[PDB]
């Protein structure tokens, strides 16, 4: 019965899916950051650089770069919180084994 | 490597991260549209008249090669301010199209002609758009355009209801109602005509005088553009990651044949990271992909410090057939390259491991590596 | 030349639904595999789109653009033959026309002194060509597509748009073999010429040139919202969903 | 993902030897 | 202390600037990208002249 039960519903298994699925929607998005504008005039470095003498290239750069470390900060922060919960599971089931 | 990163002259045993390792472009292609006349931008800078304020021509310029140094070398133009744009990279950068709008206004509101501000022709017959990007060209132009009698050919348009659209260009001369009732015919009692005359003589000082104005108005790189520079087009070459430049797109990457089919009016394929990733030649009509050429980190496996100074180095996630290709001829990352003197080489998934011999016998796993291989130092 | 017929003949404006309608390719760039979202004009589905049909004698109507219009055609032997673009179409401001005569497509923005009522046969439909700015010719547009013999009716989409001075055109082909309805099914447009205008215009007006055919269109109302479009691998749009039309869109 | 950086890495205990474990466990426990 | 004293045009003054483009900055008178310290001008026509 229990060999039919698991061969029959997807709906058992959401926990690992989940895990799967919080990964790559974070990664995903952390792609997706590269895109925005962070108030310059260009999302793209090579195209800043190309354009503008060496002094302004650099300033919208930092707006870039100021932009880009906070996403970054904020994608660490929310890995560090998951680890710890998958942690906190992993020694539950080990309690259990 | 290890030491310099730990910050301190002991080592213990273990793997450590170090630098990542990526391989460096060999040489340069550039590849621009092989059209050889020149930009009449002559026939707009010189110019015999232009039109008034009110009513300021627009001509398209395209199919041509332009030269912003002999704009910029001239001391004539008094002031030159541009807006994500710089002539210094003018002669290498390409143009989607190129249009010039000519006027000629009062040395007053110069400062009116840039985006944003406000003012008698600002707000009335000529506005640039908030987000506008371009370059604005302007001098005093007195001794070529002044005549003692007074020039009134130039008027600009004082009243309108509401203030205009960008670029927006108003022809129509109806009667201002500056009065609460309504009122027709040539002219009226507070009923102005909407344009105001000029009087330019010899003798106004600055500020007052006529500065003769040019402007374009082009927009980059979201179009197959078609106008650049005098820049000389070089051949291309395959399944070498080198750093190319097709109109104006500054990267690198190696470039290999791809499949996906651009419509006439699309130039470039974009990947979610809104980076372009396929690219068509603008002098033949086949597609290439670009893809970044092979990179990945390093880590350096090592006992203990005081036991020997003997080390391995890993690859991660880099098929070690390239390593023989990152030959020291070419610029590398990591410049020490004397551990790819070869038979000492065994590949696992989780990359190429170098310097180190391979056995049989298994043991408890010291150094973990990856993928169930496991170092350790011994007799 | 001006001769000016009758009147309005009778009130045949109707009403019909745009079932999935309304959408151009927004941009140069091509993708492939991605549901990409847009931010910008674009006519709603299902959306109550003023309906027309030539079924005799009849005129042109004046309709506005309040941000801007989406136009249809559903058309046999090429009836349609282009627009009148104005604000006040008196020859006091400037207005725009386009007419696709029997040797190609002609597009001048003047001072046009349009006439009251302008119909072809005859190139009747200005009276003054006074001021102008503009002036370009092509090859015609009149690109009659597969098929042949109109065994299939034509469908040819249209988007005309005012942006900061900046006039743009997209176009598109396809058969349609529904009889009276706008066909089931998605679409979208190729972009064809941006043209600097620069001009106000408020209100428009169409052309047909006259010659046993009947042919109809719809008026569609372009509005600023956000819609997400499902290109398939190939790089051509295969789907569309409103982001504002009901709680599940 | 990777082409931006992005890089994943290798466990060290591959699936074959967590079923190894997993059958020397049920194995020791049934007999 | 180092003086560094030269005579230039009234419209080329705007290159004396650090990161400047022109002919003068480009060709002999460039200060560097961090330049500290400053410049001093004023019109000597009636000196000079
Ligand atoms: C483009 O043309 C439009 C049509 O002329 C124009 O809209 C018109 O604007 C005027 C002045 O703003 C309005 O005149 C009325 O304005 C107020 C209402 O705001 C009334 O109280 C006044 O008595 C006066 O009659 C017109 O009513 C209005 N017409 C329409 C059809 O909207 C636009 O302003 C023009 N666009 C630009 C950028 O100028
Ligand atoms: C369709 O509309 C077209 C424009 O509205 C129109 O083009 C007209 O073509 C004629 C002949 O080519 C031009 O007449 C001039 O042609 C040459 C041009 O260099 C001159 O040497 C002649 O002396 C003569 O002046 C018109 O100028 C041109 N129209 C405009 C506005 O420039 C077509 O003829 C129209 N087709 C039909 C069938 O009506
Ligand atoms: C994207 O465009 C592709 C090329 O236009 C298109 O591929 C084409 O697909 C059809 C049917 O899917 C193929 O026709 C043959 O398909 C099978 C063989 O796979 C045969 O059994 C059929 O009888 C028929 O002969 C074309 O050969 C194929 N052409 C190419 C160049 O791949 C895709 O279908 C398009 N995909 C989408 C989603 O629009
Ligand atoms: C590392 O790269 C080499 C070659 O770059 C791969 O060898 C290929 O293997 C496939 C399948 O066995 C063959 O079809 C190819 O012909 C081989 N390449 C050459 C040049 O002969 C090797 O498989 C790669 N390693 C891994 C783990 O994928
Ligand atoms: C366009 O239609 C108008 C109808 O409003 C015609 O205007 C009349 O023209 C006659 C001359 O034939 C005058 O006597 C009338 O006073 C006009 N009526 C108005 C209200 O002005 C006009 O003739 C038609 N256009 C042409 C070219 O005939
Ligand atoms: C619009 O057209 C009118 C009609 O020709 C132009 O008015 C003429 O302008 C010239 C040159 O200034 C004068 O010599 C004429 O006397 C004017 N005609 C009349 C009846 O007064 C007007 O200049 C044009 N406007 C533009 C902006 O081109
Ligand atoms: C205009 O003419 C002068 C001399 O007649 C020339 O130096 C200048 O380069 C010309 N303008 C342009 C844009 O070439
Ligand atoms: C570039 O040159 C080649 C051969 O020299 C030619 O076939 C091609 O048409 C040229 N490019 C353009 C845009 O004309
Ligand atoms: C390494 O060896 C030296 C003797 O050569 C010893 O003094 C030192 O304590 C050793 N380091 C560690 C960490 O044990
Ligand atoms: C390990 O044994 C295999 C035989 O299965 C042999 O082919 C291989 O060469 C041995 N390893 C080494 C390092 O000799
Ligand atoms: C469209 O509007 C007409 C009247 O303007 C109305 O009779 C009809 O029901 C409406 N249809 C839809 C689908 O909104």
């Amino acid at each position: 019965k229990i060999q039919d039960s698991l061969s029959s519903t997807p709906s058992a298994l959401g926990k690992l899916q989940d895990v799967v699925n919080q990964n790559a929607q974070a990664l995903n998005t952390l792609v997706k950051q590269l895109s925005s504008n962070f108030g310059a005039i260009s999302s793209v470095l090579n195209d800043i650089l190309s354009r503008l003498d060496p002094p302004e290239a650099e300033v919208q750069i930092d707006r870039l770069i100021t932009g880009r470390l906070q996403s970054l900060q904020t994608y660490v922060t929310q890995q560090l919180i998951r680890a710890a919960e998958i942690r906190a599971s992993a020694n539950l089931a080990a309690i259990k084994m | 490597e290890t030491k310099c990163t730990l910050k301190s002259f002991t080592v213990e045993k273990g793997i450590y991260q170090t630098s990542n390792f990526r391989v460096q472009p060999t040489e340069s292609i550039v590849r621009f549209p092989n059209i050889t006349n020149l930009c009449p931008f002559g026939e707009v800078f010189n110019a015999t008249r232009f039109a008034s304020v009110y009513a300021w021509n627009r001509k398209r310029i395209s199919n041509c090669v332009a030269d912003y140094s002999v704009l910029y070398n001239s001391a004539s133009f008094s002031t030159f301010k541009c807006y994500g744009v710089s002539p210094t990279k003018l002669n290498d950068l390409c143009f989607t199209n190129v249009y010039a709008d000519s006027f000629v206004i009062r040395g007053d509101e110069v400062r009116q002609i840039a985006p944003g501000q406000t003012g008698k022709i600002a707000d009335y017959n000529y506005k640039l758009p908030d987000d506008f990007t371009g370059c604005v060209i302007a001098w005093n132009s007195n001794n070529l355009d002044s005549k003692v009698g007074g020039n009134y050919n130039y008027l600009y348009r004082l009243f309108r209801k509401s203030n205009l659209k960008p670029f927006e260009r108003d022809i129509s001369t109806e009667i201002y109602q500056a009065g609460n009732t309504p009122c027709n015919g040539v002219k009226g009692f507070n009923c102005y005509f909407p344009l105001q005359s000029y009087g330019f003589q010899p003798t106004n000082g600055v500020g007052y005088q006529p500065y003769r104005v040019v402007v374009l108005s082009f927009e980059l790189l979201h179009a197959p553009a078609t106008v650049c520079g005098p820049k000389k087009s070089t051949n291309l070459v395959k399944n070498k990651c080198v750093n190319f430049n097709f109109n104006g797109l500054t990267g690198t990457g190696v470039l290999t044949e791809s499949n996906k089919k651009f419509l006439p009016f699309q130039q470039f394929g974009r990947d979610i990271a809104d980076t372009t990733d396929a690219v068509r030649d603008p002098q033949t009509l086949e597609i290439l992909d670009i893809t970044p050429c092979s990179f990945g980190g390093v880590s350096v496996i090592t006992p203990g410090t005081n036991t020997s100074n003997q080390v391995a180095v890993l690859y991660q996630g880099v098929n070690c057939t390239e390593v023989p290709v990152a030959i020291h001829a070419d610029q590398l990352t990591p410049t020490w390259r004397v551990y790819s003197t070869g038979s000492n080489v065994f590949q696992t998934r989780a990359g190429c491991l170098i310097g180190a011999e391979h056995v049989n016998n298994s043991y408890e796993c010291d150094i973990p590596i990856g993928a169930g291989i496991c170092a350790s130092y011994q007799t | 030349q001006c001769v000016n017929l009758t009147t309005r003949t009778q009130l045949p404006s109707a009403y019909t639904n745009s079932f999935t309608r309304g959408v151009y390719y927004p941009d140069k760039v091509f993708r492939s595999s991605v549901l990409h979202s847009t931010q910008d004009l674009f006519l709603p589905f299902f959306s109550n789109v003023t309906w027309f049909h030539a079924i005799k004698r009849f005129d042109n109507p004046v309709l506005p653009f309040n941000d801007g219009v989406y136009f249809a055609s559903t058309e046999k032997s090429n009836i349609i033959r282009g627009w009148i673009f104005g604000t006040t179409l008196d020859s006091k401001t400037q207005s725009l026309l386009i007419v696709n005569n029997a040797t190609n497509a002609v597009i001048k923005v003047c001072e046009f002194q349009f006439c009251n009522d302008p119909f072809l046969g005859e190139f009747r439909v200005y009276s003054s060509a006074n001021n102008c700015t503009f002036e370009y010719v092509s090859q015609p547009f009149l690109m009659d597509l597969e098929g042949k013999q109109g065994n299939f009716k034509n469908l040819r989409e249209f988007v005309f748009k005012n942006i900061d001075g900046y006039f743009k055109i997209y176009s598109k082909h396809t058969p349609i073999n529904l009889v009276r309805d706008l066909p089931q099914g998605f679409s979208a447009l190729e972009p064809l010429v941006d043209l600097p205008i620069g001009i106000n215009i408020t209100r428009f007006q169409t052309l047909y040139r006259s010659y046993a055919g009947a042919a109809a269109y719809y008026v569609g109302y372009l509005q600023p919202r956000t819609f997400l479009l499902k290109y398939n691998e190939n790089g051509t749009i295969t789907d569309a969903v409103d982001c504002a039309l009901d709680p599940l869109s | 993902q990777k082409f931006n950086g992005l890089t994943v890495l290798p466990p060290l205990l591959t699936d074959e030897m967590i079923a190894q474990y997993t059958s020397a466990l049920l194995a020791g426990t049934i007999t």
